[PDB]
């Protein structure tokens, strides 16, 4: 159906994918998790 | 020497749990029951 | 430290004006086999579950991660209603921390499982005198199952060198013994105390009193603080906020959804002057800050 | 899924022009699940399925625009006892179409979107897109983590 | 154990100091059986 062709790199993740890691407000602080 | 060498024979201590080793906790029990063992055996090692 | 006694409660859970199903899902003409368990959404209810005391009346009632004397005072989050048909000596297989072949092949409960079990015995409504042969469970899966997985793929094994199914049939007679009987099992899954919720108890929840040492209860949550207006901005999927310490210091009010401040009652340093007993019995304060 | 064709159930999340929408059906999949002219070519059946609903409804185009790329939509999926637990965030990215391929700098905070109940084992996942009406793929890229 | 999935279910299965769930991954020294005949209501009697 489809044939037309792939391509890939290897790029690295700078500081990305960081998410909330619970459902709690937080403010001015640092939280470990 | 006398207090570093106490420190390390104080990890013989069962602390109230099971076992003084968190291998054989760990191998006998699942993660609902070794918690608590688990937790007795960190107070007493953050108590030495 | 000056303690301020609380006066007024103030009790705020989410408008809510329906009951939840459970003549749907405790009452329902067909249940799933176990093996291919079903799941339903609880959403926007009211969970009084005492309209089940004129009708029906449970085996087992075990609840995990909250008491059952507490349900009625609280809010919950994302609930679901697993409902299947397990043989009568293998409902004590449901609850975590278990093994046989229900818990390893067919329906595995989470470790830290918060929620309630609940089974009743279901003959004469599965169960006939020639036998009720519309109910499966899994015998083997190369692999015991995680939490809340479920697996209704057909499919072979190999038993010494035939091949057999690897779902086998329930043999449901009338008068076969309680352990042998259908028992039709429910359970219900939540979370509490840590995000929005939709489904509370009947708790006839009052107007908010601001400004003032009052016994708060904001979904479920049970407190004693000072009620006041927040500039904190809530991001559509917190409910509580906390401080350095893990207290919550502020709460998203169910109903008109703006953020308040909790603040202590007691506050304040104090300490008293006096001479020596027996030779005064008057006193003086000093009330710091 | 696992394996992702009819022997096992499988998850099919997507968006399907006015809505998000989440299948856990046995689908019968196309040697390619693609669509081709904002219709979908995903699979050629589907029978024992356990969970069909929409998520969210909003409003996706199948339009393609001139120029560079525009904005990044970043997302977890990650399973927590059965269920499919999705972070989203979108940040505007400009990306030219001959420049070199790179993430942006910086933190952006993936906010929790939805817990979808699907019950089932993931061990692989595979990509949804659309193409023109002769079956050409568009101007994109995706990163996987 | 799990050759019993097919043929045999157990109304009572408690396990002490060892979590069921643990039992396939654990080797046991001086494994006895014993087995007795008691009344329903005795089951209960059966534990520490
Ligand atoms: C969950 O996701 C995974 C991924 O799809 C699925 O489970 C895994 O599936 C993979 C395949 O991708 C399996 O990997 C292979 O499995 C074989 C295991 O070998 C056992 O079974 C053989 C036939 O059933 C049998 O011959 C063999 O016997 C050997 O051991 C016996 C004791 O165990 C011994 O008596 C015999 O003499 C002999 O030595 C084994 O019992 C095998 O081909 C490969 O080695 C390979 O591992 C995994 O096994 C699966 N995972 C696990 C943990 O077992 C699974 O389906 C998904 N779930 C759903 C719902 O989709
Ligand atoms: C398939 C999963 C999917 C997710 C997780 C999703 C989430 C999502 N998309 C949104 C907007 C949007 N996002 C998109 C499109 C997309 N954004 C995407 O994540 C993807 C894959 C597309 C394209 C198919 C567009 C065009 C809007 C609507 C913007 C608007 O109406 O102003 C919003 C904001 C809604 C609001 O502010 O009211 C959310 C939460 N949308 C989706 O379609
Ligand atoms: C569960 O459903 C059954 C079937 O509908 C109900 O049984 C009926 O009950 C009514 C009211 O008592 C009787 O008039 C009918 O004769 C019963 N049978 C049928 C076939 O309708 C049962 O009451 C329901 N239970 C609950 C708690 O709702
Ligand atoms: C999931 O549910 C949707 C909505 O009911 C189904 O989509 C419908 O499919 C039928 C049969 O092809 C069409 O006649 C309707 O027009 C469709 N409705 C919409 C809103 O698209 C969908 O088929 C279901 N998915 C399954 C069964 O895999
Ligand atoms: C299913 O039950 C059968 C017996 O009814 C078991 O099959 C026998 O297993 C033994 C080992 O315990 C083999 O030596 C025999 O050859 C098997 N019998 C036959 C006829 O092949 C079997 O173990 C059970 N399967 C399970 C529990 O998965
Ligand atoms: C012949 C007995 C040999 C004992 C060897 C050492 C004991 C370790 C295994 C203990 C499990 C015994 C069978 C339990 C079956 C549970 C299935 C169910 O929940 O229904
Ligand atoms: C019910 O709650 C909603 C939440 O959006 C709120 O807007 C509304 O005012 C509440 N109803 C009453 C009568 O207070
Ligand atoms: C299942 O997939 C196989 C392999 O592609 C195919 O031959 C068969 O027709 C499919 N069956 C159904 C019911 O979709
Ligand atoms: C799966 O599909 C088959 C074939 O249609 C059917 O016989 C079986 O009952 C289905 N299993 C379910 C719905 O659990």
């Amino acid at each position: 159906n489809i044939t037309y062709g792939s391509h890939h790199l290897y790029v690295s993740s700078r500081t990305r994918g960081v998410y909330y890691p619970d459902d709690a407000f937080r403010s001015s602080t640092n939280v470990l998790h | 020497a006398q207090a570093l060498n106490t420190l390390v024979k104080q990890l013989s201590s069962n602390f109230g749990a099971i076992s003084s080793v968190l291998n054989d906790i760990i191998s006998r029990l699942d993660k609902v029951e070794a918690e608590v063992q688990i937790d007795r055996l960190i107070t007493g090692r953050l108590q030495s | 430290n000056f303690r301020v006694q609380p006066q007024d409660t103030v009790v705020r859970f989410p408008n809510i004006t329906n009951l939840c199903p459970f003549s749907e899902v405790f009452n329902a003409t067909t249940f799933a086999s176990v093996y291919a368990w079903n799941r339903k959404r609880i959403s926007n209810c009211v969970a009084d579950y005492s309209v089940l005391y004129n009708s029906t009346s449970f085996s087992t009632f075990q609840c995990y991660g909250v008491s059952s004397t507490k349900l009625n005072d609280l809010c919950f989050t994302n609930v679901y209603a697993d409902s299947f048909v397990v043989r009568g000596d293998e409902v004590r297989q449901i609850a975590p921390g278990q093994t046989g072949v229900i818990a390893d092949y067919n329906y595995k409960l989470p470790d830290d499982f918060t929620g309630c079990v609940l089974a009743w015995n279901s003959r004469n409504q599965d169960a006939s005198t020639s036998g009720n042969f519309n109910y499966y469970y899994r015998i083997w899966r190369s692999e015991k199952l995680r939490p809340f997985e479920r697996d209704i793929a057909h499919y072979d094994y190999q038993v010494g060198t035939q091949f057999k199914s690897s779902l086998k049939n329930y043999g449901f007679y009338s008068s076969a013994g309680d352990s042998h009987q259908p028992y039709r099992v429910v359970v219900l899954s939540f979370e509490l105390l840590n995000a929005p919720a939709t489904v509370c108890g009947p708790k006839q929840s009052t107007e908010l009193i601001k400004n003032k040492c009052v016994n708060f209860n904001f979904n479920g949550l049970t407190g004693t603080g000072v009620l006041t207006d927040s500039n904190k901005k809530f991001q559509s999927f917190q409910q509580f906020g906390r401080d350095v310490s893990d207290f919550t210091d502020s709460v998203k009010d169910p109903k008109t959804l703006e953020v308040l401040d909790i603040t202590p009652c007691s506050y304040g340093g104090v300490s008293v002057i006096t001479p020596g007993t027996n030779a005064s019995t008057q006193v003086a304060v000093l009330y710091q800050d | 899924g696992t394996t992702l064709d009819n022997d096992t159930q499988s998850v099919l999340l997507y968006n399907d022009g006015t809505h998000v929408r989440v299948e856990v059906c046995t689908f019968h999949f196309c040697p390619t699940p693609v669509f081709s002219a904002s219709s979908p070519h995903l699979y050629s059946s589907a029978f024992n399925c356990t969970l069909n609903y929409t998520l969210a409804s909003v409003r996706a185009d199948f339009t393609e625009v001139d120029g560079s790329f525009k904005t990044i939509r970043e997302f977890v999926f990650k399973l927590q006892d059965g269920s499919l637990n999705v972070y989203y965030a979108s940040t505007s990215y400009v990306l030219a179409i001959g420049a070199t391929s790179q993430l942006p700098s910086g933190v952006t905070p993936l906010v929790p979107l939805w817990k979808i109940p699907i019950g089932l084992n993931i061990t692989n996942f595979k990509t949804l897109v659309y193409l023109r009406s002769d079956n050409t793929p568009l101007q994109a890229a995706y990163v996987v983590g």
